[PDB]
RNA sequence: GUGGGAGAGGGUGGUGGAAUUCCCGGAGUAGCGGUGAAAUGCGCAGAUACCGGGAGGAACGCCGAUGGCGAAGGCAGCCACCUGGUCCACCCGUGACGCUGAGGCGCGAAAGCGUGGGGAGCAAACCGGAUUAGAUACCCGGGUAGUCCACGCCCUAAACG
RNA sequence: CCGAGGGUAGGGCCCGUGACUGGGGCGAAGUCGUAACAAGGUAGCUGUACCGGAAGGUGCGGCUGGA
RNA sequence: CGCGGGGUGGAGCAGCCUGGUAGCUCGUCGGGCUCAUAACCCGAAGGUCGUCGGUUCAAAUCCGGCCCCCGCAACCA
RNA sequence: UAAAAAUGUUCA
RNA sequence: UGGUUCGUGGAGCCAUGGGGGAAUCUGGGCGGACCACCGCCUAAGGCUAAGUACUCCGGGUGACCGAUAGCGCACCAGUAC
RNA sequence: GAGCUAGCCCUGGCCAGGGUGAAGCUGGGGUGAGACCCAGUGGAGGCCCGAACCGGUGGGGGAUGCAAACCCCUCGGAUGA
RNA sequence: GAAUGCCGGCAUGAGUAACGAUAAAGAGGGUGAGAAUCCCUCUCGCCGUAAGCCCAAGGGUUCCUACGCAAUGGUCGUCAGCGUAGGGUUAGGCGGGACCUAAGGUGAAGCCGAAAGGCGUAGCCGAAGGGCAGCCGGUUAAUAUUCCGGCCCUUCCCGCAGGUGCGAUGGGGGGACGCUCUAGGCUAGGGGGACCGGAGCCAUGGACGAGCCCGGCCAGAAGCGCAGGGUGGGAGGUAGGCAAAUCCGCCUCCCAACAAGCUCUGCGUGGUGGGGAAGCCCGGGUGACAACCCCCCGAAGCCAGGGAGCCAAGAAAAGCCUCUAAGCACAACCUGCGGGAACCCGUACCGCAAACCGACACAGGUGGGCGGGUGCAAGAGCACUCAGGCGCGCGGGAGAACCCUCGCCAAGGAACUCUGCAAGUUGGCCCCGUAACUUCGGGAGAAGGGGUGCUCCCUGGGGUGAUGAGCCCCGGGGAGCCGCAGUGAACAGGCUCUGGCGACUGUUUACCAAAAACACAGCUCUCUGCGAACUCGUAAGAGGAGGUAUAGGGAGCGACGCUUGCCCGGUGCCGGAAGGUCAAGGGGAGGGGUGCAAGCCCCGAACCGAAGCCCCGGUGAACGGCGGCCGUAACUAUAACGGUCCUAAGGUAGCGAAAUUCCUUGUCGGGUAAGUUCCGACCUGCACGAAAAGCGUAACGACCGGAGCGCUGUCUCGGCGAGGGACCCGGUGAAAUUGAACUGGCCGUGAAGAUGCGGCCUACCCGUGGCAGGACGAAAAGACCCCGUGGAGCUUUACUGCAGCC
RNA sequence: CGAUGUCGGCUCGUCGCAUCCUGGGGCUGAAGAAGGUCCCAAGGGUUGGGCUGUUCGCCCAUUAAAGCGGCACGCGAGCUG
C-alpha cells in the first residue's frame, strides 16, 4: 500500500537543500552543527 | 420568475433557478479591459480564518464602475445586461458616448437602448445618478456612496434600495435596506432606483451540491464537535446546548450586541 | 346606427387633509388612566395636559339621502388613464337573428391557507385586574395571528326581497 | 387446433366477523351549571376562526328572524 | 440496608427555628333574608398534636424507641 | 345608556 | 517596574516606560524614610594597557586508560548503517 | 517534518456500453384570447444497470502471514458534494 | 550467579515449521569435474485492457560482451538483475534551458517588529499550461524523428536586388479557453474478395475443389482536388484607449449580406523513396523484377477557437498582427535569392516491476498512451485466441486422520442458530403482464409468466453503390429437424408482507464501530452600515470582499405535511443621561516630624469622582421549568362537580410498557401446534412531549426488528469424491520458550487445586503419527480494583492569574 | 494482579446419590386395576419443538421416564461469542 516514502527529487532539493537551509536562520544553524560534526554531507545527496 | 423542476429526481424536485430573460443578448462578458482574473482561496497567509470556505466553479471578474462620477454629465447608450458570477445582482453594459465601456450594477427597469447620464445637472429617472443633496427627497434610489468620494457601498444586492426621507443641513437621511437610519452627506452620488432581481430571495438551491458551486463547504454544529473543540460538544449523546449558546471562540451569539460603542460612526445613525 | 344624459360599476398609476400611535425639541407639574365602584397599569429615571418638528400605517368626516351603480358578492377623499353595463330621443339600418338553460366555464362578503412585504389603530388565542359560590364570560389594563398590499389558493353564509 | 375443468399468480365487487374506538337513538323522579324563550338579565341567529368541564365564550363579516 | 421529610379539630394546611399562648380556609351546628334551595348575613361547637419513656417546675414544640407516610441513593468490576 | 342576583323531582 | 542581601517593608541608593519639570557653584547628588546640623562627591560626553577567563593549536608531566577500558572513532568513523 | 495523512490554491488528465425519457421546441385539438390535453422530436438528471476507476458491506482464510490491514467469495458508488 | 541488567559467543525447540500465490509439465539432444534447475529441439499448459507494446516518475549501469561462481539466488547451478574486465547512451527541427506567464515563492520602493525577523509595489523566479522547425526507412553485441539514406523545415548574421516612413519594455487587437449533447466530411483501426502475388499441401473414407495455407503496405514537398475554421467592405467626424497615433473604441451614411472572395488547417493525390509474408535452406538468405487492387465497417482521434442547449457562467503573460513616441530617414524595417552561423543539458537499461515505494528476486502500492480476432444485444464485460510474453527457482513419491479451496447427494426442508450466518434458488435479452400507497415523478426490472437452437421457403425496410449486383444494418410471416436440456460452455437479481430510525445522493473512527452518527437543501434566533461584524497576527498586514443587509459571521433545528402551547422568580442577554455603591485622580477640614525660623516633609475628613455590581423594566426556535392532598352522581364502580395547600407557572396539541415502562414474558387482540421477540390496542407515561423539536410521511437505505413463499448439508446425519498442504525420500533449514531435570496414578498433607513431601498403586529402554486435560502451559512487570500527598485531557457559579474586551 | 479469559451454547464426557424410569421389597385408610408412603438398587436409559443471549422457566406434541447434583457454577492452547 502506498507507502510513506515516495521519492521526488524536486521535492528533496526543494526541502532539505542546501540554498533551502540557508533561508532560515535555523537552517542556517542546521549547517553548523553539521559542519561542526564534520560530517560528509551538509545536505542529502540527491543528484540532477 | 424562477423555473422550477418537475419531481423526477429529489434535491430537484424543490430546485429552483433565477429567471433568465432580463439578460440574453450577451453572456460573454466584454473582456475590454472587463474581466480580471480573480484571486480565490478561503484564507488570508496561512491560516482559514473564515471556516467552511473552498471549491466551487471557477469564476471571472468584471470590475465595475461603483463610482460614476469620472464621465460626469457623459451620456451613455446601455448595450445590454448580463450575469456578473460576483454579486446577487444583474450588470448591464453601457457604452458611453466618448466610446469608453464601464459595467455599472443593474436596476430594476433599466431596458436596453437607454440613454443614462451622471452629474448634479441630471433627470431623476432610473439609472441616473446624482449627489444625494439633488435627488428629490422620498424616491428610492441605490448605490449610494457613504462618504464622498469613497464610491458606492450601500444598496448593491439583488432587490434592495435605499429611500430617501428628507435633509437637515449638508446630509440627506436615508433608510437603507436594512431598516437602520443614517445622517449622509448630500455629496454621496447615488443611481436612482431599486436594484432589481428581487426574485433573487426566492430561489431555492435544492441539493447539498448547488451549494459547493457557489463554494460553500459544509458546516457543522458545535455538537458533535467534541468539548476541546468548542463550548456545545461533548457530553454522553446528544445534550441541550449547556448554557449558553456560543461561537467556538466563547461569544454569546444569542443576543450580546457588537458593534464599537465608543465609534465615531454612532451619531451619524439612528435605527 | 345617429345624437345626447345620470351613476361609491370595475382595473391601474398618482395624490390630499383630519385623527391615532411612536421619535425628537420646548415648556411645565403630580398625578394620569380607567370604572357601576375599583384595581391591574402608566408616572417625579419627569407622565397626563400644551406647543413646535419628523415618521408611519390604516380609514376616508361634512356632502350622504328614506339617494345612486352593479348580475350577485359588493361599490363612498381627490385626480388622470384603461374599461363594462344602462336610459333617452330621432324611427334611419338588419329581417324572429327569440326566451330559457342539464353540463361546462367565469365571478363570488367574511374568516381561513401559501409565498414575500407591511404593521399606526384595533384585536381571536393568551397574561393580568376585577365581578362572582365558580367567570375558561360579560367590564378593565395589556397582547400575538389576523386585519393592509402583490400573486396564488379556499369558495361557504339569515350569499334574504 | 380448440377444449370442460384442475393448478399457479396477481387483481376488482360483496357478505360475515374482530381486541379497541367514534359519535347517535331511546329508557317516570342521579350529578354540574343554565346557554336559549320578556334588552332572558353580555339582543338573537349565522359563515368562519381560535379557545373552554359543559351548555358555550370571543374575533371578523353578515341578517333582523331585534331595537 | 442508607440518608431527609411529614403525622396538629371532620377535610386541606399554619404553629416547632430562640418551650409557657394551637391560628387560616372549608365543613358542621343555631339563627336570619326567600315561598322555597342554593348563594349571602348574624351567631356558636369541635383538636388524645402518630405513638412509649425523659429534659424541664412547664413540652405540639427539646431528646432518644418503634408504627405508618413521602421522597433521594443503592455505584466499579 | 342602566346597577347584583342561579335554581324549582315524576304523573294527571 | 528592574538591580542590590533587601520578596513593600521604616526602604533609601543605582537604573528607568509614563506625567510634571529647574538651576551653573549663596548651582547640585549622596551618607537607607524624613527634617537639622556635620561631613563625602561632583550627574546628565568619551577613550584607556596590566593583573582575570577559556582553550580548536603546539610542548611537558601523569600512585590516567590499556581495545566491552581510554574520546563515538588506537584499525581510510562521525564512517558503514 | 503536510515525498504518508486532512483541507485549500494553480494547472492538466480520466469516467466502456447499455436503460429510463424532464424542459423546451414542431404539429394537431381546445378558447373570445387563454390555461390546458394529445402524439412526434428532443437528451435533463448530487437518475438506474454495469466495467475501468474510487471504496470496503457480510462471511471464510490468514494470524513467527505473501502482507506491521494481505487474499478469496460477496457487496456500496461510478457526470458528481 | 541473579537487576524481563549490558555486550559477545553458543545451546534448546529441530533435523522439526517453512522454501512466498494449485498457470503444469514431459522427453531427446548437447556443454561440463558435476547439473529436474544452463543451452537447443519437439510435445503440453498459462496470460492477451495481459502476466503484451510505448512513455512519465523513481532507480541509477542493473544495458552489451568476455571470462568466472566463494558468497547473494530460501534447493541446484556449468545460469544470473552476482564477482572481474572491456565496451555502450552521437539531435538547429524530441524534452528542458539563452521565450512566456499560473498558484506560490522572492522582492528595489514603502510599512512593521526587543533581536532573529514579518508583510509588501514594480520586477524577477516559478509549469504534465501558453509558444516553437521531422516524417519514413536502414544499420549496432549494446544508441539514435540524435548516426546514415531519402524527402521537408527553423531561426539568427552577412551580401545582392526589388519594395515601405521605418521605428518601442508604450497604445489596441489577438492569444482566451466551462459543462453536456450532437452535424458533415475524413483518418486511425478492422472485416471481407470467386481479384493479384507466392513457396508448398490432399495427408485416415471423400474433395485439385470460386480448395487449404500466407501476404496483398508505408512515407512523400510544389501543384491540384475534397472537406471545413476563421472572416462584411466603405468614406467622414471623435469630448475614450490616463489620447503622443491615420490603431482600437464610439456614433452618422452610397454599397453587400441561410453568399462571394481573401486567408489558415485537415485529408486525398502526388516527382520519387522505402518496406515486402507463410514456407524452405544454413539473425541471414531464398520465397520476387514479390504482389502491393476492389468492397464493406468505422471512431472517444482530425478539419476545432464547428454547432446546440444549460448555468453553478467558465486562467494569465509572451510569441503573433497593428498604431503611432522619442529618435533616424547614407538609417531602418518588409519581400525574394544566395552564401555562411546554429551552443549548454538529458538520451544505456528496468519501468504495474526480481532494477520504483514496502529491511526480503515481499500473492501489497504505482500517473499517461496502444491494447488485434470470434461469439455471447452492446462494451475496455465473459470464454477461447493473434502478435508478443510466460509456467511465478526446490523437487520426487505416497493418498491415512485432520485443515483449506471445491463438486455431488436418498427422504425431509430451517427442524440448525443469537440470527437461514454460510451456501443454495434467482439470474442476459425480447414479449406479455403487474397492487396498496404517492409529494403523481414513482412504487416496477413490483409480482407472476411465455420465448430464447438449427434447417428450408416466402416477405418489409434502410447505408454504400448509379435507382440495378455485391457488401453490411434493423425486421415480420410459413413450414420442418435434433436432443434431458437452445443467453445447451463463461460473465449477468431470490421474491413478498410489515414495523423502527434517518427524508433523499453524500461523509466518517487509515489498523476491531459506515450507523439511528456527521453533512445536507430548508426553517428560526442573533450579530454586522462597512477602515462591517468575526478570524489570524506583538505589529504592519491579510482573510471577510475588490462583497455591502435579497450581503457576511455565530448558534440550533434539519426534505416535505400538520404544528410547535404556559411560566422571565432565578442565570443569561437587551433597554433604563434618577438613585445606592465604587478605583485612581481632584479636594483639602483637621493631625503629626523636624528646625531659631522662614520652611522642608509626612499622614489626612467631608465633598466631586467611570465602567462594573445593586435597583427598574424587556426578552424562550435565550439557559431553563412546566405540583400535591381530601370529598363528590338514587346498585355498585368511576368522578363532569367541589374543598384546600404550595408555585414563577404547574406539561396543551399529538404520541405512549415506546431505540424512552422499573414492577413486566403489564392486560386483552393478531400471527404459531406452541411466540419473554414482532404487529394492533388499552394506558397510575418508575423518568414521552413540541425546533437538545412534536406527530406523521411517498421515495430512498451493504442500517436494526418480526413473518411468509421459493431453494438449499444450515440441521435430523452423515457419506463419497477432486485438488492444495498434512505423511515418506532428497536438498535448504528457522521460531517464541527455556533454573536445572533421572519431569507416572490415587488418597492425603503442604501458604489453603504437588511429577519433586507421605502412604499406597501401577510402571522394561527409545521413538513416530495423532488429541489437546495438566504442567496454576506461552505471550504482554493486569487494561478491572485499590494505592502513589504519580501524569495527563476535559468541565465549571473551585482558587490565582493571563489573553481579550469595558 | 511480572493476569488461574468471565455467562450461555456446541463437542466430548466422567462421577455421586439424598433414583425420574426400569428391577426388588414392607406398610396402605392395599377388593381388582390404579395409586400413597417408606426401604434396597444407578446396570442401563432418561426425546423433539415454540419464546428469550439466557442458565431458569412457560407453553406445543410425546414418553418407561422425560431425575437432581460434583468435576476452577467440568471443558475457549477444542469451536462459538
Ligand atoms: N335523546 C336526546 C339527546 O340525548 C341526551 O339525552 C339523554 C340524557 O342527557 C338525559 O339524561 C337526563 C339528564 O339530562 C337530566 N338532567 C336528569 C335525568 N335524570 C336524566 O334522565 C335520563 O337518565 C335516567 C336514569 O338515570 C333515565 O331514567 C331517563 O329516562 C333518561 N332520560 O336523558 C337522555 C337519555 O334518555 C341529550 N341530553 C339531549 O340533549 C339530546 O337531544
Ligand atoms: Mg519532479
Ligand atoms: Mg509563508
Ligand atoms: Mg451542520
Ligand atoms: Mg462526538
Ligand atoms: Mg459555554
Ligand atoms: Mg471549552
Ligand atoms: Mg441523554
Ligand atoms: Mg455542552
Ligand atoms: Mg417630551
Ligand atoms: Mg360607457
Ligand atoms: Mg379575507
Ligand atoms: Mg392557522
Ligand atoms: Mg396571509
Ligand atoms: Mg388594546
Ligand atoms: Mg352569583
Ligand atoms: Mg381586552
Ligand atoms: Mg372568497
Ligand atoms: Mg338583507
Ligand atoms: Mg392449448
Ligand atoms: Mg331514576
Ligand atoms: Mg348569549
Ligand atoms: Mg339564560
Ligand atoms: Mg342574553
Ligand atoms: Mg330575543
Ligand atoms: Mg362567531
Ligand atoms: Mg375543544
Ligand atoms: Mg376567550
Ligand atoms: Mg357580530
Ligand atoms: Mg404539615
Ligand atoms: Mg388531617
Ligand atoms: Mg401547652
Ligand atoms: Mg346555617
Ligand atoms: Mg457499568
Ligand atoms: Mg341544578
Ligand atoms: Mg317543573
Ligand atoms: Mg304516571
Ligand atoms: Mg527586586
Ligand atoms: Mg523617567
Ligand atoms: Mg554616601
Ligand atoms: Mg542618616
Ligand atoms: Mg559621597
Ligand atoms: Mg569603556
Ligand atoms: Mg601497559
Ligand atoms: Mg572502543
Ligand atoms: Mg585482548
Ligand atoms: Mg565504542
Ligand atoms: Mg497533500
Ligand atoms: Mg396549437
Ligand atoms: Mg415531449
Ligand atoms: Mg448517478
Ligand atoms: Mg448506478
Ligand atoms: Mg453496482
Ligand atoms: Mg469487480
Ligand atoms: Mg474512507
Ligand atoms: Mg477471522
Ligand atoms: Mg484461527
Ligand atoms: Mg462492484
Ligand atoms: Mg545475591
Ligand atoms: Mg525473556
Ligand atoms: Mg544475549
Ligand atoms: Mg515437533
Ligand atoms: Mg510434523
Ligand atoms: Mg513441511
Ligand atoms: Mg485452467
Ligand atoms: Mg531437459
Ligand atoms: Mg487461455
Ligand atoms: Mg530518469
Ligand atoms: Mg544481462
Ligand atoms: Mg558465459
Ligand atoms: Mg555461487
Ligand atoms: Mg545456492
Ligand atoms: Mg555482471
Ligand atoms: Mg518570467
Ligand atoms: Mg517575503
Ligand atoms: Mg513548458
Ligand atoms: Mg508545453
Ligand atoms: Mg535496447
Ligand atoms: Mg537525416
Ligand atoms: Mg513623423
Ligand atoms: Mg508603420
Ligand atoms: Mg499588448
Ligand atoms: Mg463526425
Ligand atoms: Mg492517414
Ligand atoms: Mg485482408
Ligand atoms: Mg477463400
Ligand atoms: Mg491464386
Ligand atoms: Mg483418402
Ligand atoms: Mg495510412
Ligand atoms: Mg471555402
Ligand atoms: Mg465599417
Ligand atoms: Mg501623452
Ligand atoms: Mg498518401
Ligand atoms: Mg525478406
Ligand atoms: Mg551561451
Ligand atoms: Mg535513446
Ligand atoms: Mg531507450
Ligand atoms: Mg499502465
Ligand atoms: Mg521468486
Ligand atoms: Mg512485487
Ligand atoms: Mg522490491
Ligand atoms: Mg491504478
Ligand atoms: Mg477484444
Ligand atoms: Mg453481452
Ligand atoms: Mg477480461
Ligand atoms: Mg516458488
Ligand atoms: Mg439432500
Ligand atoms: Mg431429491
Ligand atoms: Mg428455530
Ligand atoms: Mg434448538
Ligand atoms: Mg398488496
Ligand atoms: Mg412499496
Ligand atoms: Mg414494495
Ligand atoms: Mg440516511
Ligand atoms: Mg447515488
Ligand atoms: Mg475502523
Ligand atoms: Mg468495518
Ligand atoms: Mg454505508
Ligand atoms: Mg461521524
Ligand atoms: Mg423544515
Ligand atoms: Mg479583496
Ligand atoms: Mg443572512
Ligand atoms: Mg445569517
Ligand atoms: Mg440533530
Ligand atoms: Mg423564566
Ligand atoms: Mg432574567
Ligand atoms: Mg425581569
Ligand atoms: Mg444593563
Ligand atoms: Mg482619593
Ligand atoms: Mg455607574
Ligand atoms: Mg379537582
Ligand atoms: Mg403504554
Ligand atoms: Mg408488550
Ligand atoms: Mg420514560
Ligand atoms: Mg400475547
Ligand atoms: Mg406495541
Ligand atoms: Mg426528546
Ligand atoms: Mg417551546
Ligand atoms: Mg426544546
Ligand atoms: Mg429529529
Ligand atoms: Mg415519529
Ligand atoms: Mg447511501
Ligand atoms: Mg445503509
Ligand atoms: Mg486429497
Ligand atoms: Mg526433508
Ligand atoms: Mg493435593
Ligand atoms: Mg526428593
Ligand atoms: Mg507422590
Ligand atoms: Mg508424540
Ligand atoms: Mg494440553
Ligand atoms: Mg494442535
Ligand atoms: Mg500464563
Ligand atoms: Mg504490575
Ligand atoms: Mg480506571
Ligand atoms: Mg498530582
Ligand atoms: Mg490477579
Ligand atoms: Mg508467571
Ligand atoms: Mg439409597
Ligand atoms: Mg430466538
Ligand atoms: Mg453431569
Ligand atoms: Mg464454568
Ligand atoms: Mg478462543
Ligand atoms: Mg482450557
Ligand atoms: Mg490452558
Amino acid at each position: 500500500m502506498k507507502r510513506t516514502w515516495q521519492p521526488n527529487r524536486r521535492k528533496r532539493a526543494k526541502t532539505h537543500g542546501f540554498r533551502a537551509r540557508m533561508r532560515t536562520p535555523g537552517g542556517r544553524k542546521v549547517l553548523k552543527r553539521r559542519r561542526q560534526k564534520g560530517r560528509w554531507r551538509l545536505t542529502p545527496a540527491v543528484r540532477k | 420568475a424562477v423555473k422550477k423542476f418537475k419531481p423526477y429526481t429529489p434535491s430537484r424536485r424543490f430546485m429552483t433557478v433565477a429567471d433568465f430573460s432580463e439578460i440574453t443578448k450577451t453572456e460573454p462578458e466584454k473582456s475590454l479591459v472587463k474581466p480580471l482574473k480573480k484571486t480565490g482561496g478561503r484564507n488570508n497567509q496561512g491560516r482559514i480564518t473564515v471556516r467552511f470556505r473552498g471549491g466551487g466553479h471557477k469564476r471571472l471578474y468584471r470590475i465595475i464602475d461603483f463610482k460614476r462620477w469620472d464621465k460626469v454629465g457623459i451620456p451613455a447608450k446601455v448595450a445590454a445586461i448580463e450575469y456578473d458570477p460576483n454579486r446577487s445582482a444583474r450588470i448591464a453594459l453601457l457604452h458611453y458616448v466618448d466610446g469608453e465601456k464601464r459595467y455599472i450594477i443593474a436596476p430594476d427597469g433599466l431596458q436596453v437602448g437607454q440613454q443614462v447620464v451622471a452629474g448634479p445637472d441630471a433627470p431623476i429617472q432610473v439609472g441616473n445618478a446624482l449627489p444625494l443633496r439633488f435627488i428629490p427627497v422620498g424616491t428610492v434610489v441605490h448605490a449610494v456612496e457613504l462618504e464622498p468620494k469613497k464610491g458606492a457601498k450601500l444598496a448593491r444586492a439583488a432587490g434592495t434600495s435605499a429611500q430617501i426621507q428628507g435633509r437637515e443641513g449638508d446630509y440627506v437621511i436615508l433608510r437603507l435596506p436594512s431598516g437602520e437610519l443614517r445622517k449622509v452627506h448630500g455629496e454621496c452620488y447615488a443611481t436612482v432606483g431599486a436594484v432589481g432581481n428581487a426574485d433573487h430571495k426566492n430561489i431555492v438551491l435544492g441539493k447539498a451540491g448547488r451549494s459547493r458551486w457557489l463554494g460553500r463547504r459544509p458546516h457543522v454544529r458545535g455538537a458533535a464537535m467534541n468539548p476541546v473543540d468548542h463550548p456545545h460538544g461533548g457530553g454522553e449523546g446528544r445534550a441541550p446546548r449547556g448554557r449558553p449558546p456560543a461561537s467556538p471562540w466563547g461569544w454569546q451569539t444569542k443576543g450580546l450586541k457588537t458593534r464599537k460603542r465608543r465609534k465615531p460612526s454612532s451619531r451619524f445613525i439612528i435605527a
